[PDB]
């Protein structure tokens, strides 16, 4: 930054090296390596100039412009935090709003010529990446110096000759009056900076020294710098917006002419038109001296439009001082009321993308028609069908991922750290969403190559919809789209169930997942009060008993399909705003059709009038609860009811749980919100029987082999084991981890038997016992899960007051943790069967509240140790260690023990350590703690046992 | 946001490290370095089974801490001053 001015000629050059016309390849590959190698390194900041290069040139999109694009989004990638981030790039500074400017007329200039010129692979393919990148880099809530600028298209500085255009002189009046107002006003900047304006030539003076009053000036001496103000204003008035005088008619003057102050924004807009004329018609001869001299384009001959702000005042200020001579005359220029909004970035191009929306769907129209009517591979649109595959797909999937966070920012809670995005913006990005689903209804046959890009791109925009504000307070023709098309997805819904008994490849791999994308999205902003009614109420109400029709029929294919249906209505259960489980008490619930429509709005919608009549087919929650407890009792497989566990336990743990807040156990915000009775009558306690129900089956379901959908189970019932019942852990999970417990000693004891033996039939037995064991590393990653939130809850209880069960669980896991950690076998296949079912992520997610490496048995291991280290006295603490090297010495439990016994003598001192005072204070102040623990063959009992799990631990992190 | 439970990490022992905390306007706290072990609640479900100690354990007298003093109190300036710096120019002759 010190001498900055160097480097960025150094830029200039470099770049102008690169684009030089007598070069090989190799050396042109040379000098392209050295400016992006730069560039990378360099403060973005110092692209000021030849940022703004690139902005004039690349637009041509020449095959010259390959390298310039390439650093463009390379450069704008690494900076995007300088634009997007109001704050900035940490040390470095905040954009200017010369540079936003640049970026947001560059991209556009790139996007337009994009557009026209016709489909080539490798410009589509290597700008698609730049497009996005200039996009998400300038931030969305941005907004222009002016919306109605020039937007002008070596440069070519059009000369808007006016010396022949006549003025007429009820106007040019103040033109003569202000060509001498200016000389006026040049004299008073000479006195002004100390230098009175002399009447002879005198080198006394820097200023100008013969500006004499008007009386004594010579006309022609004068007119030395009058004509040119003449000619300013002239073709000013001479472009078709004229200057037009408010007041009829007409060596200092009295008014300041200062540029500081601003007209109004048309004036402001076309006075920076006269400043680009200024480049342009008062520059065409300093373009034609400089073609002459061949230095390249001159930096102000550069289009003003796209000029910096430091240099392009030289030519601002002359305009501004003109324009605010005529604004405190009141002069107007006499020739558009753009909003906001419409000025903002953001919703300047969802308008452009509006257009190129509905140019997609004539040229889709065309294309189906073609594929319909025979094979018509010529097709008029190609290039637009190309453009918008290639290109507007990823921009619009990029674009909505980087700014997502801004189109759902509510004004009220505001989400987007640029801004809020307007009301008008989020309602056409809704329509947008509609649109792109109208328009891939029946399209997912053809664009075949295209269609998982179609998906995620439209899964992205079912992301981040201000639904509540498009449907309340919004336009009545993008709400009556969504609703409609919500109404049409059920209808296909139906067909889908008729044809189980394109359409069936859209349900298959295209409707239903950006259904389900949408309803979460709907349960996690819990939009759906407001958005979740009337006829899409109705439409809901009659996809989830399509969906209940599925879940009763039994064919393979649907069989195949139910996981797909489970998560779809599982996620409209959550984003389902009425109780339909529990239609006696419809009534007090606001959100149903009932209650919101009318009567007769209920008569002419056909609705039953009661939740019973609407819904017959699914009984009611005491009813499924009742068939939950029966089906766990029987010990219902996969294979004797698959489509309860993939279909109708979604109903419960989601339905469930976020019910459970409506429910009366919790609290009301106030006593006049809590009057009306809650609608559901459900608490913690139908909670707790599922949770016993779930893993009632799941323990029953341990023995089946291939079981695939009981890890999504799992992951159905992480949200519903939290508030779980204290008793429920020696219900359930101290049966069940005991089963798994010796079920896996069994395993280990034959593995201990195939490594004592080295036969042949020992290695076909060691794949036995690889397979033998994968079937419970799947079981133990399912089970172990709930446990991990099981100890969430319960660690500060079980702290606080220590609880005996806890204590023998603690043992239980550290038992399987050591099985785990004794046998190489283990480990490996844990980690293949990781690698197979891709269990990291969903690992990951299940160690995060609210990996490979890591090892679920571990991660529960290190969660629930305190809870069994707190069972020893700090003197046993004291033997912990002589244990550990017990351990150490590769010895036996029972030599380790004996051993042990021997040095029941051996433990600490608690007036022999400081330290002990306090923790063994701490350790009688336990309220569960009595002097009956201090028992020898106790003390040695849980010393053996705490220093195994200990000694195991450390094996674990460093071996 | 990573998942880290640790919130700081690899931070070097350097010359030491002192509790502290900085309360803004109306804002009212309670310190308890742990002087009364019985005193510090939640102690047991986090710390005394990682083998963490509290601060001041053993100590009879209470820690004395520090406020930071708002009253503006002359003193000199620092010889490496990032931005004022004080020369001391010799008198010589006809200056002084």
């Amino acid at each position: 930054e010190h001498r900055a001015i160097m480097v960025d000629s150094m830029l200039h050059t470099v770049y102008r090296l690169s684009r030089g016309r007598s070069l090989t390849k190799a050396q042109r590959d040379v000098i392209e390596d050295c400016l992006m190698a730069l560039c990378r390194y360099i403060r973005p900041s110092m692209l000021q100039h030849l940022l703004r290069r690139l902005v004039f040139d690349v637009p041509i999109l020449n095959e010259f412009a390959k390298m310039p694009l390439k650093l463009l989004t390379n450069h704008y990638e690494r900076c995007w935090k300088y634009y997007c981030l109001p704050t900035g790039w940490a040390n470095f500074g905040v954009t200017s709003e010369e540079e936003l400017h640049l970026t947001r007329k560059l991209f556009w200039g790139i996007f337009d010529s994009l557009a026209h010129k016709k489909y080539d692979q490798e410009l589509y393919r290597m700008a698609m990446p730049c497009l996005c990148a200039i996009a998400g880099a300038l931030p969305p809530d941005y907004v222009d110096a002016s919306y109605s600028s020039k937007a002008e298209k070596n440069f070519d500085p059009r000369p808007v000759e006016t010396l022949n255009v006549i003025i007429p002189e009820k106007l040019d009046s103040f033109i003569n009056k202000f060509a001498e107002y200016t000389h006026e006003k040049w004299a008073f900047d000479k006195i002004q900076n100390n230098w009175s304006y002399g009447e002879n030539v005198d080198e006394e003076l820097k200023t100008h020294p013969m500006l004499r009053p008007y009386k004594t000036f010579s006309e022609k001496d004068k007119e030395i710098y009058r004509w040119p103000i003449k000619e300013s204003l002239k073709a000013m008035i001479a472009w078709e917006w004229t200057i037009e005088k408010a007041r009829e008619g007409e060596y200092n003057p009295q008014p300041p002419d200062l540029s500081g102050v601003t007209l109004s924004r048309e004036l402001q807009a076309m006075a920076e038109q006269l400043a680009e004329n200024y480049h342009n018609t008062w520059g065409r001869k300093k373009k034609q001296e400089l073609e002459a001299k061949g230095g390249g384009t001159h930096p102000l001959l550069v289009p003003y439009d796209t000029l910096t702000a430091k240099e392009k005042a030289r030519d601002r200020e002359k305009a501004q001082e003109l324009l605010k001579f005529l604004q405190m005359n009141g002069y107007a220029v006499t020739r558009l009321d753009t909003s906001s909004i419409e000025k903002r970035f953001a919703f300047g191009f969802l308008q452009q993308l509006l257009r190129w929306m509905d140019i997609s769907q004539e040229f889709i129209a065309h294309l189906e028609a073609v594929v319909s009517s025979g094979r018509v591979e010529k097709s008029p649109h190609e290039q637009e069908i190309k453009f918008f595959a290639k290109i507007l797909l990823p921009l619009i999937n990029q674009y909505f991922t980087n700014h997502c966070l801004y189109f759902l920012s509510t004004p009220a809670k505001v989400l987007g750290s640029g801004g809020h995005a307007s009301n008008k913006e989020k309602e056409m990005i809704t329509s947008l969403f509609c649109k792109l689903a109208a328009l891939v209804r029946h399209r997912v046959s053809l664009f075949g190559t295209d269609a998982p890009a179609v998906v995620n791109c439209l899964h992205i925009l079912a992301r981040s919809l201000d639904a509540r504000t498009v449907m309340k307070s919004g336009p009545e023709i993008v709400k009556a789209g969504l609703r409609s098309f919500f109404e049409s997805a059920s209808e296909d819904i139906e067909k889908m169930v008729e044809n189980l008994r394109q359409n069936l490849t859209y349900t298959t791999v295209a409707l239903l997942p950006v259904l389900t994308t949408l309803f979460q999205h709907i349960a996690q902003h819990q939009f759906g009060d407001d958005v979740i009614l009337d006829d899409v109420q109705v439409s809901c109400y009659r996809t989830l008993c399509s969906i209940y029709s599925l879940g009763t029929t039994k064919n393979t294919y649907v069989e195949k399909l139910r996981p797909a249906l489970g998560e779809c209505l599982a996620r409209l259960a959550a984003a389902m705003p009425v109780a339909f489980l529990e239609p006696q008490l419809n009534e007090y619930n606001a959100c149903s059709v009932y209650t919101t429509k009318s009567p007769r709005e209920r008569a002419i919608l056909g609705l039953p009038n009661s939740v019973e009549e609407m819904c017959p087919d699914i009984p009611v929650l005491d009813r499924l609860m009742a068939d939950i407890g029966g089906l766990a009792e029987s010990g219902a497989r996969y294979t004797e009811m698959p489509h309860v566990i993939e279909i109708t336990l979604p109903m419960l743990c989601s339905y469930l749980p976020r019910w459970w807040e409506r429910g009366p156990e919790a609290p009301p915000p106030a006593l006049p919100a809590g009057a009306p009775p809650p609608c559901t009558a459900v608490t913690s306690d139908h909670l707790n029987s599922l949770l016993g129900n779930i893993l009632r089956i799941i323990v029953n379901n341990l023995g089946i082999d291939e079981a695939t959908w009981m890890k999504r189970l799992a992951v159905f019932a992480q949200p519903i084991v939290s508030r779980a019942r204290p008793e429920l852990l020696h219900s359930h999970f101290i049966p069940t981890i005991g089963r798994l417990r010796k079920r896996a000693g069994k395993v280990v004891a034959e593995e201990e038997q195939l490594r004592l033996e080295a036969k042949a039939e020992a290695e076909e037995g060691e794949l036995l016992v690889r397979d033998e064991f994968s079937v419970l590393c799947r079981d133990l990653y399912a089970l172990y899960p709930l446990l991990i939130r099981y100890v969430d809850n319960n660690r500060a209880h079980w702290l606080t007051e220590p609880n005996a069960n806890a204590e023998e669980l603690f043992r239980m896991v550290g038992e399987i943790f050591i099985y785990w950690s004794k046998s190489h076998n283990f480990k490996r296949e844990e980690q293949n069967f990781v690698v197979q079912n891709e269990i990291n992520n969903m690992s990951f997610l299940t160690a995060d509240s609210k990996s490979v490496q890591t090892s679920l048995i571990v991660a529960t291991l290190k969660k629930m140790l305190p809870i069994g280290l707190n069972m020893c006295a700090p003197t046993d603490q004291d033997l912990i260690m002589l244990a550990k090297t017990r351990y150490a010495l590769k010895d036996t439990d029972e030599e380790v023990r004996e051993f042990l016994q021997n040095n029941l003598h051996l433990q600490g001192k608690v007036e022999g350590s400081p330290s002990l005072r306090w923790q063994m204070a701490l350790y009688r102040g336990l309220p569960g703690r009595e002097e009956d623990a201090d028992d020898p063959e106790k003390i040695v009992r849980r010393v053996q046992e705490v220093s195994a799990v200990l000694y195991h631990l450390e094996q674990t992190e460093h071996p | 946001d990573s998942g880290s439970e640790t919130a700081f990490r690899e931070i070097e022992i350097g010359d030491g490290f002192l509790p502290v905390c900085s309360l803004g306007p109306g804002q009212v706290g309670h310190l308890n370095l742990g002087q009364d072990v019985s005193s510090l609640r939640f102690f047991a479900i986090c710390g005394l089974q990682e083998g963490f100690e509290p601060f001041a354990i053993n100590m009879q007298r209470p820690v004395t801490t520090w406020f930071s003093k708002s009253l503006p109190q002359f003193e000199p300036v620092p010889p490496e001053h990032p931005h004022y710096e004080v020369a001391r120019m010799d008198g010589t002759v006809d200056t002084p």
